[PDB]
């Protein structure tokens, strides 16, 4: 449970665990899809193929190394796990391939063959994964002509017409010293990593600054993509909500959990300790649905996502669960808001502290590049219990109550009712 | 074309500087229709009630 | 404008105020309308026929 990081040249990052069996190593730049324009969209997740590309990632298999990367929003992060002996040697294949290799990786015969494999990739997830194809063009319509708008594997039509130079020119100007952090999750000590970096001098392009842009807006809007053919209805709602960093940031995702997620087949979901359940089950308005709060640099997301078979009943789903949501800002009870605190906790215990490190140095990078530091998950806690009933009223009358929302959606969302009776349930009549 | 490539809508998108223009102007104009409506309502069933109220002809003083 | 932002605060007006505002209206505007009525007619009126009579 410890939060380690100082800055000599380069900001490193640790958080040490004793008993752990291995380490990753890695390097997070401040910079991700929301960087991008709408033209070069998907240099970044180009990058992340080609440093776990078959040549890239055999000469760090005979060495005994593993590859992982990861393109967000906000950031980016290439990271390369080991054995807790092995720590070193992590180090010399990073700064091989971001500095000797940044033009080896680039060549016109491993290009070709990457590009040719992200486009079959990003096809194949516009075509099948529905879920996520709506909740990536929910943050399309949300923040339209705005940095978030970008989606993080990029379109077809920007990818096919990426070249060689647009890799460069984008390396160039983002995966500089001021605008990356280097992070070390496993068992290795902050003294152990530091030294073994602050060994090797050699800055390379210091002192230069990643280019500006317009800050990010929500704009109440909606995109259909109805579609006949397939089986269900996949749809994602929701509200502007909290940026990393914002005083309600925990109010939010607690709010999140009151309403949760569910699973019409598990018999164990269908007896959680939500009032909405008691809706929806009587004629099966959906097969699934979850609450989320996305925050980001500059914004965020607060709604739900949900899967239907019931076609002709989708109007009935929406007003449930906007019925329910009114209830935050007048009715929702003590021991909701406290079922929530405890569900908060487990979740949010599960995800900082699970028995992988790659993961541990994704939440560790992302944190520590917007606000200079973590959060302790037990400073977090403090938070969650703090808690009242009254913060979640203040809350939801400020970012739920009469306020403009995001819609997307494919399958048969003919049921799916237009724009403004949605909106219209966002509030309720009264005297 | 691709999806996620949203149209152009700045013709109709004001350039919000003042976020709730928009909603104020139509709650007023939302609440000012409901004032005349039911201003409306009271005279048109007073004008109907008092339609059975003593006629002018038979209020004889006796 | 603000001016809305002042009294109602985002929210819509509601039936309670818009009944209360409706009652108010009634007896102002009526009067507003007889009075301009009334003084258009100047001359024309019985009020104004009786002051010219004595009896
Ligand atoms: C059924 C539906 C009918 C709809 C007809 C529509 C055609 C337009 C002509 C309407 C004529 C009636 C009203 C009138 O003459 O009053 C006139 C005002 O009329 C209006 O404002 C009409 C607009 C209302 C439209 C409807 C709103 C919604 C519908 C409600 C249905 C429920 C004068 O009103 P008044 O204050 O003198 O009062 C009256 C007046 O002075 C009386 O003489 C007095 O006795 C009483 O006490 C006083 O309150
Ligand atoms: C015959 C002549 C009759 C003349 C009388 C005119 C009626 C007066 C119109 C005033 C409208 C007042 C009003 O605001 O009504 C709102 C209800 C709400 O309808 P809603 O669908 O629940 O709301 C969506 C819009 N909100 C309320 C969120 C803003 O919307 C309604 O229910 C309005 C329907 C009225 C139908 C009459
Ligand atoms: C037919 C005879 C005519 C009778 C009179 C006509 C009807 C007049 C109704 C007047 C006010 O009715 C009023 O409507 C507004 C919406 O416009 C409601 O407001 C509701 O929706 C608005 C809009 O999303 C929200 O901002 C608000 O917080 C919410 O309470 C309010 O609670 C209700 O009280």
């Amino acid at each position: 449970a410890e939060v380690t990081q100082l800055s000599n040249g380069i900001v490193v990052a640790t958080e040490h665990n004793p008993s752990a069996h291995t380490a990753s190593v890695g390097v997070v730049f401040g910079s991700g899809a929301a960087n991008e324009n709408p033209y070069n969209n998907g240099v970044s997740n180009l990058w992340k193929n080609i440093f776990l590309s078959k040549e890239n990632s055999a000469v760090a298999a005979k060495e005994g190394l593993a590859l992982s990367s990861n393109i967000s929003r906000d950031f980016q992060s290439y990271i390369v796990s080991s054995l807790p002996g092995s720590t070193d040697k992590s180090l010399d294949f990073l700064n091989q391939s971001f500095i000797q290799q940044k033009a080896n990786l680039l060549s016109s015969s491993n290009f070709e063959a990457t590009k040719k494999s992200v486009l079959k990739q990003v096809q194949d997830f516009e075509d099948n994964d529905h879920p996520n194809r709506v909740l990536e063009h929910l943050h399309s319509t949300a923040f339209q002509n705005t940095p978030l708008s970008l989606p993080t594997r990029g379109t077809l039509e920007s990818l096919e017409n990426l070249v060689v130079a647009d890799l460069e020119s984008f390396a160039n100007n983002h995966f500089l010293n001021s605008n990356a952090v280097v992070v070390g999750t496993g068992n290795i000590k902050h003294e152990d990593l530091v030294n073994s970096i602050e060994s090797k001098n050699l800055s390379l392009q210091t002192g230069t600054k990643p280019v500006l842009k317009k800050k990010a807006a929500f704009l109440g809007s909606e995109v259909r993509l109805r579609d006949d053919t397939l089986p269900k209805a996949w749809i994602s709602l929701a509200v502007e909500g909290e940026p990393v960093n914002s005083p309600n940031y925990f109010v939010a995702k607690l709010a999140a959990q009151i309403f949760g997620s569910y699973n019409a087949f598990e018999p164990a979901s269908r007896l959680q300790g939500i009032k909405l359940l008691d809706n929806i089950q009587e004629y099966q308005l959906c097969d699934n649905f979850n609450h989320f709060s996305l925050s980001y640099k500059d914004s965020g997301l607060w709604g739900f996502s949900t899967a239907t078979r019931n076609v002709t009943m989708i109007d009935d789903l929406i007003h449930f669960t906007l019925k329910q949501w009114n209830r935050l800002t007048i009715s929702v009870t003590d021991t909701e808001v406290e079922r929530a605190k405890s569900l908060l906790k487990l979740q949010l215990g599960q995800l900082y502290e699970s028995g992988n490190p790659v993961n541990d140095a994704n939440l560790l990078g992302a944190e520590v590049l917007i606000k200079g530091s973590k959060l302790s998950l037990g400073e977090a806690f403090k938070k969650i219990d703090a808690i009242t009933v009254k913060d979640v009223k203040a809350w939801a009358g400020k970012r739920l109550w009469d306020q403009d929302i995001a819609i997307a959606g494919t399958g048969q969302i003919e049921g799916l009712l237009d724009y403004m009776r949605i909106r219209s349930d966002m509030s309720m009549m009264r005297w | 074309k691709s999806t996620y490539r949203t149209p152009n809508f700045d013709d109709v998108l004001k350039e919000n500087n003042d976020a709730d223009k928009g909603r104020s102007y139509a709650y007023f104009m939302v609440g000012a229709m409901g004032l005349l409506s039911s201003a409306g309502a009271k005279s048109t069933v007073e004008t109907f009630i008092s339609s059975m109220t003593a006629t002018a002809d038979v209020l004889a003083m006796a | 404008s603000s001016l809305y932002k002042t009294f109602f605060k985002r929210n819509a007006v509601f039936v309670g105020t818009i009944f209360a505002g409706a009652f108010v209206f009634q007896t102002v505007f009526d009067t507003a309308i007889t009075s301009w009525y009334e003084n258009h007619n100047k001359g024309k009126l019985w009020k104004d026929v009786k002051a010219r009579i004595a009896a």
